[PDB]
């Protein structure tokens, strides 16, 4: 059934599973026309498909050409997502295929179920958690590769960098969701926290800065304060 | 005009014949039903006074043989049986008719209700849904489950309705996932009408049979099948124009006949709101939409 706080540790067991977030698949800028009407212009998007145990991220870049001449794009985007996730599963060797796929938005359930009919043993699950994966395009290297794409492209990352050498996947996922929640709630302030010391460098082959264990404690503390503050600046408390 | 004689009435029972019904008291001198119109299937059904559990009954066509009802004290129900001795049947019925021990099928002459509810229903096809080949008549009751229900447990006692499942490989062409899920025309027209049913008359007949079992027996699996067959048509953008017009008439008479006090359990809110107000055919069921709005505006 649905994934929630009560069954949270299931994410880090040894059954392969993927989260699928479609938030950033169909992305537009809304603008005025010469006649004073409003129009949209699409920009490149991405499917965020993530193994929470290993950190492996399958970033399918959605090039704006896929929308050309199509109607009801917000609806199409859910079915395009499901098409691409199904294609990804079919491309994986059997022993790498997931046993569950957890969609972050319930509106993905039927499109994914229909595209995965050939995989009756793969469970398609919703979640009650409010996961911050929409903020993935606040990660500079992810944003960069999406915007530069000139054609459909899949790019593979490990969203945990090398963290699993030193911490467990429960702790790594907690760190990731904290970073992404902060970026979602106040992007400028979160980026200041991560990047105001240029000597703590991002390795060429990484996404996040090369913080020591003690620096990660300080960073994580700063992210919590930002989230609680914004919750303050928001509701006035 | 044919006759379904009754050996006796040893237990108090409400007896239905099509849309009519009457109460018979324990050991009341009742010996059956006469003047049954020829040319239609019929259903004769029972609800015992003491145990309203299990409505049950028999679908039959008097053209196919001489049928009668005799109560079985061992199995505790009124059973239909076929009398193969035509002379014995004529003579026993003649005595019963002469003593005026039979009720008369009380058909008003203006009234086409039963024709309209059974227009496409045939016993030969009904026997395919209810498999008991040694009999010419078919038993149904409140509890029998459908093949599709069993898949999700006695197969001999199941309602073999056509399995409709919108999230199934049968319903969804590989490569046309979104197209086929959002517009079910290829599932309706190619898979079901051309492939399985063979024509719309067969589609309408099973749909009508599914409704009548839901209404008369409270058979939940039949209600599921009725709604699924409606939803499959309404969710198709491409439906032959004669089919839509006929569906509107079919549904109008079903809604007209439904007991007002059973609408809460026999009508699925989601299907009807989707069919009448959201679907491709939202504008094609004028008679059905008008009676639903004047009779059940709450459901909507
Ligand atoms: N007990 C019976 N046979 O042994 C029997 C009783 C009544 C009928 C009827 F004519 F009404 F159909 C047929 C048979
Ligand atoms: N051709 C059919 N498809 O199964 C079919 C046609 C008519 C009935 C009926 F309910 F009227 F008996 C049942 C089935």
């Amino acid at each position: 059934g649905a994934m929630n706080s009560s069954n949270y540790a299931e994410l880090f067991n040894n059954d392969i599973k993927l989260f699928v977030d479609d938030t950033n698949v169909y992305r537009v800028t809304v603008h005025k026309t010469f006649e004073g009407n409003v129009a949209t212009k699409a920009i490149n998007g991405c499917i965020f498909t993530l193994n929470p145990k290993t950190g492996h991220l399958f970033l399918k870049i959605i090039h704006t050409s896929v929308w050309a001449g199509q109607k009801r794009l917000s609806q199409l985007a859910k079915w395009k997502t499901a098409e691409e996730v199904s294609a990804l599963v079919r491309s994986l060797p059997k022993e790498e295929q997931p046993k569950q796929i957890i969609v972050t938005r319930k509106a993905m359930l039927d499109p994914l179920e229909v595209h995965m009919l050939d995989f009756p043993n793969i469970a398609i699950r919703p979640t009650e958690l409010r996961l911050p994966f929409s903020a993935a395009m606040s990660i500079d290297k992810l944003s960069d590769v999406v915007m530069k794409a000139t054609e459909p492209q899949m790019v593979l990352f490990n969203i945990y960098d090398d963290w699993l050498d030193r911490i467990s996947s429960y702790t790594a996922f907690s760190r990731l969701t904290l970073l992404l929640r902060a970026l979602k709630t106040n992007e400028e302030s979160a980026k200041m926290i991560l990047l105001s010391d240029p000597t703590i460098t991002i390795k060429s082959y990484h996404l996040w800065p090369s913080f020591t264990d003690e620096q990660w404690i300080t960073i994580e503390s700063q992210m919590r304060d930002l989230i609680l503050t914004e919750y303050g600046r928001k509701y006035n408390v | 005009m044919n006759t379904v004689p009754f050996t006796s009435a040893p237990i108090e029972v409400t007896i239905g014949i099509d849309q009519y019904s009457f109460n018979v008291k324990e050991n009341q001198p009742f010996h059956g039903i006469k003047d049954i119109p020829i040319g239609h299937v019929h259903v004769i059904h029972f609800q015992h006074a003491d145990n309203s559990s299990m409505r049950y009954g028999y679908w039959f066509d008097c053209r196919m043989g001489n049928f009668y009802i005799q109560y079985d004290p061992k199995d505790g129900l009124y059973k239909m049986m076929e009398e193969r001795d035509g002379a014995k049947f004529e003579n026993i019925v003649h005595n019963f008719k002469e003593r005026q021990m039979m009720v008369s099928y009380p058909k008003i002459d203006e009234d086409d209700t039963w024709y309209n509810l059974t227009e496409f229903v045939q016993m030969d096809k009904i026997r395919k849904i209810v498999r008991k080949d040694e009999n010419q008549f078919s038993y149904v009751d409140s509890s029998m489950t459908t093949v599709q229900e069993n898949e999700l447990s006695d197969p001999a006692h199941s309602l073999n309705y056509t399995v409709i499942n919108f999230k199934s490989r049968e319903a969804i062409r590989p490569g046309h996932e979104m197209e086929d899920f959002l517009d079910k025309s290829y599932y309706l027209n190619t898979v079901m009408l051309q492939g399985i049913f063979k024509n719309s008359s067969n589609y309408f007949g099973e749909l009508q049979f599914a409704f009548l079992n839901a209404m008369f027996f409270g058979n939940y699996g039949s209600s599921l099948q009725w709604h699924a067959m409606i939803e499959l048509i309404c969710s198709s953008a491409t439906v032959p124009k004669h089919m839509l017009d006929k569906l509107d008439e079919i549904l109008y008479y079903q809604i007209k006949t439904l007991p007002e006090q059973y609408s809460d359990i026999l009508l699925n809110e989601r299907v009807w709101n989707i069919c009448l107000y959201s679907s491709f055919q939202k504008n094609s069921l004028h008679n059905t939409e008008k009676i639903m709005e004047n009779k059940y505006p709450e459901l909507l």
